[PDB]
RNA sequence: UGGAGAGUUUGAUCCUGGCUCAGGACGAACGCUGGCGGCGUGCUUAACACAUGCAAGUCGAACGGAAAGGUCUCUUCGGAGAUACUCGAGUGGCGAACGGGUGAGUAACACGUGGGUGAUCUGCCCUGCACUUCGGGAUAAGCCUGGGAAACUGGGUCUAAUACCGGAUAGGACCACGGGAUGCAUGUCUUGUGGUGGAAAGCGCUUUAGCGGUGUGGGAUGAGCCCGCGGCCUAUCAGCUUGUUGGUGGGGUGACGGCCUACCAAGGCGACGACGGGUAGCCGGCCUGAGAGGGUGUCCGGCCACACUGGGACUGAGAUACGGCCCAGACUCCUACGGGAGGCAGCAGUGGGGAAUAUUGCACAAUGGGCGCAAGCCUGAUGCAGCGACGCCGCGUGGGGGAUGACGGCCUUCGGGUUGUAAACCUCUUUCACCAUCGACGAAGGUCCGGGUUCUCUCGGAUUGACGGUAGGUGGAGAAGAAGCACCGGCCAACUACGUGCCAGCAGCCGCGGUAAUACGUAGGGUGCGAGCGUUGUCCGGAAUUACUGGGCGUAAAGAGCUCGUAGGUGGUUUGUCGCGUUGUUCGUGAAAUCUCACGGCUUAACUGUGAGCGUGCGGGCGAUACGGGCAGACUAGAGU
């Protein structure tokens, strides 16, 4: 780069990418684990991995990683998979 | 630019004495040149061109300035030949001529141009100032005890002062009552042919 | 956010101005959201007019005035009647009323007779 | 409140009908000429390649620290002492998505206009209500070291926070079941119970310095998405489409949605121009015109698109991310040959192309923006200046007298005529330049220090203006320093002489020149303009020669060889009704600027401010029903039997 602040921001755009990618990948390997218990027709772990998957989504939305209307769209979809099993 | 040339030469071509009284005119009232006495062809464009030339060299107004006077004469209500001579008359060098403070039109132009006049206590030196209603035209306090200004003192009787302006006493200051309509305008020219010139 | 700023729209040596409500992310002579006044800093006092029932609407809703418009709302009194200060009346002053064009003309006719 | 014509077909005429000209305009160019000021304006071609400087930072009142300066020091006489205002590098917050440039791409919801969002987002700003609570682990810098030619980079120790991570409590997150309000089908807003959940942070203080943090109800501003109607040429482009058109279950998104995916149905567009080809940024506006129309999109202002070419995500409230990242391509440059560096369509500037378009200028004083409590720092935005008659506007280059109507030139019928009151001469006045001198308004502000009840505020001062010793005022000297260009046969204002002899040459048309040329070359004279005047290029007019306003078709260009019929256009008499067309009225909108009107301010004017019209339209509510049309009937004159 050329501007003094632009070398500063390139170092912080990569710290923020490694921070946010670890949080988004934690959400994909926690929604997926709910999809295993929901597809087996368990209703035992599926009633209590829902309570730990929605709690990880709201923490990822308060940290600025995903948007709040995205967290509401994923909690509404996992809860309607529970009530149909 | 000004014309700055012979003044009888453009009073002979137009067949009309433009300045006030001339002895070089009326000895030769025909147009100048080596072909001066020939029979001219009376066109319709010639009657419309030379009538506009009667209005330019009576007032000393160039063509790109006389055309802008036509562009607002046709745009005001009333008539067009009336309001053309109205805004030509309100030029400040024409005010000095009609008030009897100058001999001819070309010295009434200089006395405004050399800065011998105020209007509302404001030092003007443009000949194309258009005086409105209720304007005073005052002379500078410095420019008294001056040769062309003292010659305009005793000679305040030989030419008529029009009714749209008024001259007062020991302060030679001109009071403008209203803009002149038609009747107090001196007529060496007819007015409808200038309107018909620009229609071409 | 929403600013109350000036807009230069005069000649080269005559900087006329308008008091205009606009966003901060806008050039000077852009689209104003609403024009509420004017400011001509070439007369002998000045020529200042603020609408004073629209400058109370925009201050109540969150428009931050800039630092030369803030000096104008304190003069006209629209800032003091918003923050509740005791300088709520307008302390602006107008130019001297000149004797009119008809009056000087009648004074000159009587000066000769 | 506003419309002009002329030449040319013939021996002559009247129509038809082309061609040509006079008018206006310009981002201009070229030719000759050139005094000044005001005010606008200046790469239209190569979105071609770019040397050098600058165009985006800021905060010590977030944090560790001490490289520079000033102080407190010990004291060498040129080294030590973070403790300490101030501060390089670094962490962290915010900014950098604004501002500035360009018109390559796009015939499209890109733009103009009017709606929809019960389908959405919105940092900083304003306001209502709660809250601001316990802990933890590291790292940059520093220091010690390894690799590399450089650009840069690996490792070990070490230190903070408003950096980061984990808990407690907090409804506008979710799920289930209910009430109460409304409608436009999905529904929407407001409440209740049960079950699940989501936050943060402190720093400063002359001792009523002060700035922040987080969750949420509501405003303001900005933005996304969808739809109606509107603005190019081409049918010598007539069959385009398979995630294509629709449904359901999931996925995705800020949000609706084939936006994506799996299955199922077999659709969707098109002669009212689909699919294709050519071209083009769009608009307010600008030029022309009597208007209707026609050409255009340049300054200024709104919006869109792009940043060496092509693609792609990341960070964030917000991204075509111009002065960011990654990859590939072309082209410059360094290298020790392993590898690296760059993108002026930012402001000036150079090369190139070209008929042709400028300075590597000053200032942050004014206004706008970013950060900071603030003082301030930053700002080639901007305010100005330099240059070019490039355009519009204004003023000068003298004025009043002046006949023996001179000399000279030109013409002559040889008497004179003409240039010509024009010069000579007498005389008056200094605008602009020129010399000397005084000297701004833009600043009811920006700062410091006195008086203030705090906020605020003035008695009133120190100081602060790039333009600028400029504009403007005053004083001096003398007509003193200051005119050209085209045209003169008709159109179209303005004519004679000499040279020339179908030659040299002229010209927009048709024509001129072959020994008396008002048309070629020169001189005299004249006309039109005048710091300009002409030529060429381009558009509108004249052209009622694309005709809606406003034309034609027996013989001038023009009726299909003739009928039948599809889409379409059009429709007799009469009753009732709806109120789509039409029409009345009113509110919302039609930004500002430009434009017409009226006043006001620059000495006038251009220019500029204010007020009103304009904005031909479009949407919502309420009136009218004559006519057109839709709906439900009646009638026999048209038509058929
Ligand atoms: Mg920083
Ligand atoms: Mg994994
Ligand atoms: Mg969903
Ligand atoms: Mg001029
Ligand atoms: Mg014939
Ligand atoms: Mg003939
Ligand atoms: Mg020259
Ligand atoms: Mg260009
Ligand atoms: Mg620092
Ligand atoms: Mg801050
Ligand atoms: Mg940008
Ligand atoms: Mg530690
Ligand atoms: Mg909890
Ligand atoms: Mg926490
Ligand atoms: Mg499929
Ligand atoms: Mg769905
Ligand atoms: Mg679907
Ligand atoms: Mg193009
Ligand atoms: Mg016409
Ligand atoms: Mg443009
Ligand atoms: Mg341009
Ligand atoms: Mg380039
Ligand atoms: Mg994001
Ligand atoms: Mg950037
Ligand atoms: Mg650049
Ligand atoms: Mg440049
Ligand atoms: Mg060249
Ligand atoms: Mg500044
Ligand atoms: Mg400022
Ligand atoms: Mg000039
Ligand atoms: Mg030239
Ligand atoms: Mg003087
Ligand atoms: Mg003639
Ligand atoms: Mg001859
Ligand atoms: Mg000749
Ligand atoms: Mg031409
Ligand atoms: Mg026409
Ligand atoms: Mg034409
Ligand atoms: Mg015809
Ligand atoms: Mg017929
Ligand atoms: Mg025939
Ligand atoms: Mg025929
Ligand atoms: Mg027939
Ligand atoms: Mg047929
Ligand atoms: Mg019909
Ligand atoms: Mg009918
Ligand atoms: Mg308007
Ligand atoms: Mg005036
Ligand atoms: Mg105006
Ligand atoms: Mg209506």
């Amino acid at each position: 780069a050329n501007i003094k602040s632009q070398q500063k921001r390139n170092r912080t755009n990569e710290r923020a990418r490694l921070r946010n990618k670890a949080v988004k990948s934690s959400l994909r390997t926690a929604v997926r684990a709910f999809r295993e218990a929901a597809h087996a027709g368990d209703k035992a772990k599926a009633a209590e991995l829902l309570a730990s998957t929605n709690r990880k989504l709201d923490k990822a939305a308060s940290k600025g990683v995903i948007h709040k209307n995205q967290a509401a769209n994923k909690k509404s979809a996992l809860a309607q998979a529970l009530n149909k099993l | 630019a000004r014309y700055t040339g012979p003044v009888t030469r453009k009073s002979r071509r137009l067949r009309t004495d433009l300045v006030g009284g001339d002895q070089a005119f009326e000895k030769r009232p025909y147009p100048p040149g080596q072909h001066g006495r020939a029979r001219i062809k009376e066109s319709e464009y010639l009657l419309q061109l030379q009538e506009k030339q009667k209005a330019r060299f009576t007032y000393g107004v160039m063509e790109k300035q006389f055309r802008r006077y036509y562009e607002e004469a046709v745009r005001q209500p009333g008539k067009t030949g009336e309001e053309l001579l109205k805004i030509l008359e309100s030029r400040l060098d024409n005010v000095i001529y009609r008030a009897g403070l100058a001999r001819t039109r070309r010295m009434a132009r200089q006395l405004v141009s050399h800065g011998h006049f105020n209007v509302n206590g404001v030092h003007v030196n443009v000949p194309s100032y258009r005086v409105s209603q209720y304007d005073i035209v005052d002379v500078r306090d410095k420019s008294l005890n001056t040769v062309p200004f003292q010659i305009a003192r005793e000679t305040a009787g030989e030419r008529p002062i029009p009714s749209w302006l008024q001259v007062v006493g020991e302060r030679q200051r001109v009071l403008i009552h209203q803009l002149p309509e038609r009747a107090q305008i001196d007529v060496p020219l007819t007015e409808q042919l200038i309107v018909e010139y620009y229609s071409k | 956010a929403v600013k109350i700023k000036l807009t230069r729209l005069g000649k080269i040596r005559n900087p006329q101005y308008r008091v205009a409500v606009a966003d901060a992310r806008t050039r000077r002579d852009g689209r104003a959201i609403e024009v509420i006044g004017r400011y001509h800093p070439k007369e002998e006092p000045s020529l200042i007019e603020i609408n004073s029932e629209r400058a109370q609407y925009w201050l109540s809703v969150g428009a931050q005035p800039t630092e030369p418009v803030l000096k104008l709302l304190k003069i006209t009194g629209d800032w003091q009647k918003f923050k509740g200060l005791p300088g709520a009346q307008g302390r602006l002053k107008v130019a001297a009323p000149k004797p009119s064009k008809l009056e000087v003309f009648n004074a000159a006719l009587a000066a000769a007779d």
